[PDB]
């Protein structure tokens, strides 16, 4: 805990330094056009332009504040390039909260360009301190740090490959095994074959090199037919930081820095709400707390969704909570208005309007059917 | 359903199968596909040795990937 503080102190330091005393980084977007508009000034520019000084401007509109409207366009800005619909990226099997590169991108011809974009973007948001409005796995953070992929990171992108892996490294694979440096996988309707390093269709897997298989199998199956996709990412990503400032984060310092944090705390979240109209000994807010206590992490990330825009938080937490103006608290109002509405959502004002329903199960059910997902 | 095997030579058959069958039979269709005979057949999954039970016993599933390696007389 207190290890990640002094890194980031460390990081923020030099990021600083990376920083032109002189200049600025210029970006005006129609904000129904933020992806492509972003997308060509963001290309115009050179690497050391995206370390200056932010100044984002939205067509036609005048912000409160520059460091705001930098919030705004990164969050309203990594939504779109990031939104499945753009062929970029898709949900992972299992958990929509999570992104993979999409291997079939190329359908857009330029699509390299666009994975480079999405590196420097993702880069300045770490270089500005913002945030990312998305997610992807752990071992993409690890490829982003350069970092290798353990076997123990098989257990969930391959099971039957992870256990087939592990049967080689724990016995004996002399006489009994003929394999090689290359391997082979479907791709489109099709077996395609791929040398783990130069000559690997040559070369047998045996009981000394057995574990340089092992690791080369791995790393290449998560990177598998997403290869030149991550490259670019990884390129636009360290134009902007340098790979060796994160050579002492791992994974998991990596995700929270880029997209804040998931992990969502009750008590920090009731310490800092405000509550209009009602009182902390008041029914409705109450029970909006023991709804709050109930839900598991997918449905306290989806209320969150629903008042704020965001299911993350800032690394300092709730207290940190960022609205339109400058920062805003979570705030419960209890609103004078027929008890079967739904609560609605105020999101630039991080804000929740409550009916003063008649049970606690009525508020239990009703905040649920509020925040269905989209 | 349709298990696949990943074999020593590096081939990955894929296997029309069916979890009524035994994991002798399935040497046989292993046996039909690239000809191995099923005395020199050691099958790994799950980290352990298929004695000759259904795959439908050993936890086997649908679309699943075993290990072929070659039992040695
Ligand atoms: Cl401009
Ligand atoms: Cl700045
Ligand atoms: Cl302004
Ligand atoms: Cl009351
Ligand atoms: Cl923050
Ligand atoms: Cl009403
Ligand atoms: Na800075
Ligand atoms: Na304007």
């Amino acid at each position: 805990k207190r290890d990640l503080v002094q890194k980031l102190k460390i990081l923020r330091q030099e990021l600083s330094q990376q920083q032109p005393q002189a200049g600025h980084c210029r970006i005006e977007v129609s904000r129904e056009e933020i992806f492509e508009e972003s997308y060509r000034q963001v290309m115009k520019m050179r690497p050391k332009d995206l370390w200056k000084r932010l100044m984002i401007k939205f067509r036609g509109e005048e912000g409160l504040d520059y460091g705001g409207v930098a919030r705004e366009w990164l969050y309203l800005l990594s939504h779109e390039m990031l939104n499945p619909y753009y062929g970029l990226f898709q949900y992972s099997r299992d958990d929509i909260y999570t992104l993979q590169i999409n291997p079939d991108s190329a359908v857009n011809p330029e699509h390299l360009s666009y994975f480079h974009f999405v590196g420097r973007i993702m880069g300045m948001a770490v270089f500005h301190g913002h945030y990312i409005d998305g997610g992807f796995t752990l071992p993409f953070y690890k490829q982003l740090l350069g970092k290798s992929i353990t076997l123990d990171d098989m257990e969930l992108v391959d099971p039957d490959l992870h256990n087939s892996l592990v049967w080689i490294l724990e016995n004996d694979i002399t006489g009994v095994l003929d394999h090689t440096f290359c391997v082979e996988h479907n791709a489109y309707g099709e077996i395609i074959q791929h040398e783990l390093k130069p000559n690997g269709k040559s070369i047998p897997v045996n009981e000394e090199n057995k574990k340089e298989y092992v690791r080369l199998y791995v790393n290449w199956r998560f990177l598998r037919g997403i290869e030149a996709q991550f490259l670019a990412l990884q390129k636009g990503f360290n134009e902007v930081i340098p790979q060796h400032l994160l050579k002492t984060f791992d994974e998991k310092e990596l995700e929270l820095i880029i997209c804040g944090l998931g992990k969502i705390d009750v008590n920090d979240w009731k310490v800092n709400t405000r509550l209009k109209h009602c009182t902390p000994d008041s029914n409705i807010v109450k029970w909006f707390w023991k709804a709050v206590e109930f839900f598991d992490e997918e449905r306290r990330a989806r209320l969150l969704q629903f008042v704020t825009g965001s299911s993350r938080v800032p690394l300092q937490g709730f207290k940190a909570l960022q609205g339109a103006a400058g920062p805003r608290l979570f705030t419960i109002h209890q609103i004078d208005a027929c008890t079967n509405n739904l609560p609605k959502a105020h999101t630039c004002f991080n804000r929740i309007d409550i009916p003063p329903y008649e049970s606690y199960e009525k508020l239990y059910e009703k905040l649920l059917t509020a925040i269905e997902e989209t | 359903m349709l298990i696949f095997v990943w074999t020593f030579k590096g081939n990955t058959i894929t296997l029309e199968v069916e979890p009524s069958d035994t994991i002798e039979n399935v040497k046989a269709k292993i046996q039909d596909k690239e000809g191995i005979p099923p005395d020199q057949q050691r099958l790994i999954f799950a980290r352990k040795q298929l004695e000759d039970r259904t795959l439908s016993d050993y936890n086997i599933l649908k679309e699943s990937t075993l290990l072929l390696v070659r039992r040695l007389r």
